[PDB]
C-alpha cells in the first residue's frame, strides 16, 4: 500500500 | 522602472516587484483577486494575492492581519507556503495595498471532486487534507473556512490547504461574522450561532469528502437559514441533549421545525459511489462511509477530531509520525480573538509587518 504519484488533473 | 510596475488584470491594476512575469487570473474572491506568475528570479511559477481593501473595516484588518502572521507563523508540506508578501507604496502614509506571493499547485479541489477516483487517491487526498489540518489544530488555530475553493491540488497528487484570512483562535463569542464562512460547508455551531471548538473544521471535511463522493454539494442550501433544514433533512433532527445547548432564541425556531430522522449513511453513500473496493480492509467503501458517519455529526461533542481521523482504518494506512504530529507552530502573541484596534491603528501594524515580511 504506497502512496501515489499521479493524477490525471485533466 | 522604479523596479515594480502594473498589468492590468482584468478589471483592477496590478503592481508587482518586476520579477512576477505573465500575470494571468485564476482566483477571483471574497478577499481580491489572485493570479498566476511566473517568478523570474525563482525560476518556477508563482500565485499572487492583491488583498482587496484590507482597512475598508476594523474587521478586514483584524483578518489582514492575520492572514499574514498566520501565513508567516505556520508551516507543513501540506499548507500553501508563504513565498512573500510586499507593498508598492514607499511610506505609511502611501501604503494601502499588499500583495501576498506563495506557492502555486495545479488545481482546485472542485477539480477532483469532478471525477473520480480510487481508494488509493481519495484516502490519501484526504489524508493529507487532515495533516494540514492538524498542524492548524496543534497550535489552536481554527480555519473557520475548509471547502473546495480553499484547497489546491497538483499534478504528483499533493494538496495543500489555503487562505487564513478567516483563519483564528478561540471560540468565546458564537461569531458575531458567521455570515463569512461559505454556506454550504458552515458546521452547526456556526449556523446555529454556538462557540465552536477546533472540531468544526471536521465538519467541512465531511462536507467535502462527502462531495467527493456524491459529485455534487452535500447540503445545498438556498440561503442561510435554509441550510439548516438541508441539514436535518438528511441526518435528522438533533437529540435533546443538543438542542438544550442553544441560545434560548435559537433553541426555540430550532425546536419549531418539523422533526426528521434522516437516512442511513449507506442510503446517503450507497456503495456504488465510493471506489472500486478491492479485497483489502482498510479501504473499502464500509470504512470510508464509517469515517464520513463520524464527521457529519452536528454534535460536535460527539464529532470526530483530527486526532481520530488521522487514526482512522481509511485515512491510517499512510500514517507517519512526522506528517501526522509535526511540531506545532509558534505565533509570537499578537495573534489572538478579540484584540479591536482604530482603522488607522491596524494599518499600522500591517505595515510594520508587511516591512520585517518583504
Ligand atoms: C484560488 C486561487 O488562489 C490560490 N490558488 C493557488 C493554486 O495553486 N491554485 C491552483 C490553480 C492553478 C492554475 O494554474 C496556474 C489555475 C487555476 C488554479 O485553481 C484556482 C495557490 C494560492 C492561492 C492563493 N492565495
Amino acid at each position: 500500500p504506497k502512496r501515489p504519484t499521479t493524477l490525471n488533473l485533466f | 522602472d522604479n523596479n515594480f510596475y502594473s498589468v492590468e488584470i482584468g478589471d483592477s491594476t496590478f503592481t508587482v516587484l518586476k520579477r512576477y512575469q505573465n500575470l494571468k487570473p485564476i482566483g477571483s474572491g471574497a478577499q481580491g483577486i489572485v493570479c498566476a506568475a511566473y517568478d523570474a528570479i525563482l525560476e518556477r511559477n508563482v500565485a499572487i494575492k492583491k488583498l482587496s481593501r484590507p482597512f475598508q473595516n476594523q474587521t478586514h484588518a483584524k483578518r489582514a492581519y492575520r492572514e499574514l502572521v498566520l501565513m508567516k507563523c505556520v508551516n507543513h508540506k501540506n499548507i500553501i507556503g508563504l513565498l512573500n508578501v510586499f507593498t508598492p507604496q514607499k511610506s505609511l502614509e502611501e501604503f494601502q495595498d499588499v500583495y501576498i506571493v506563495m506557492e502555486l499547485m495545479d488545481a482546485n479541489l472542485c477539480q477532483v471532486i469532478q471525477m473520480e477516483l480510487d481508494h488509493e487517491r481519495m484516502s490519501y487526498l484526504l489524508y493529507q487534507m487532515l495533516c494540514g489540518i492538524k498542524h492548524l489544530h496543534s497550535a489552536g488555530i481554527i480555519h473557520r473556512d475548509l471547502k473546495p475553493s480553499n484547497i489546491v491540488v497538483k499534478s504528483d497528487c499533493t494538496l495543500k490547504i489555503l487562505d487564513f484570512g478567516l483563519a483564528r483562535t478561540a471560540g468565546t463569542s458564537f461569531m458575531m461574522e458567521p455570515e463569512v464562512v461559505t454556506r454550504y460547508y458552515r458546521a452547526p455551531e456556526v449556523i446555529l450561532g454556538m462557540g465552536y471548538k477546533e472540531n468544526v473544521d471536521l465538519w467541512s471535511v465531511g462536507c467535502i469528502m462527502g462531495e467527493m463522493v456524491c459529485h455534487k454539494i452535500l447540503f445545498p442550501g438556498r440561503d442561510y437559514i435554509d441550510q439548516w433544514n438541508k441539514v436535518i433533512e438528511q441526518l435528522g433532527t438533533p437529540c435533546p441533549e443538543f438542542m438544550k445547548k442553544l441560545q434560548p432564541t435559537v433553541r426555540t425556531y430550532v425546536e419549531n421545525r418539523p422533526k426528521y430522522a434522516g437516512y442511513s449513511f449507506e442510503k446517503l453513500f450507497p456503495d456504488v459511489l465510493f471506489p472500486a473496493d478491492s479485497e483489502h480492509n482498510k479501504l473499502k467503501a464500509s470504512q470510508a462511509r464509517d469515517l464520513l458517519s463520524k464527521m457529519l455529526v452536528i454534535d460536535a461533542s460527539k464529532r470526530i477530531s483530527v486526532d481520530e481521523a488521522l487514526q482512522h482504518p481509511y485515512i491510517n494506512v499512510w500514517y507517519d509520525p512526522s506528517e501526522a504530529e509535526a511540531p506545532p507552530p509558534k505565533i509570537p502573541d499578537k495573534q489572538l480573538d478579540e484584540r479591536e484596534h482604530t482603522i488607522e491603528e491596524w494599518k499600522e501594524l500591517i505595515y510594520k509587518e508587511v516591512m520585517d515580511l518583504e
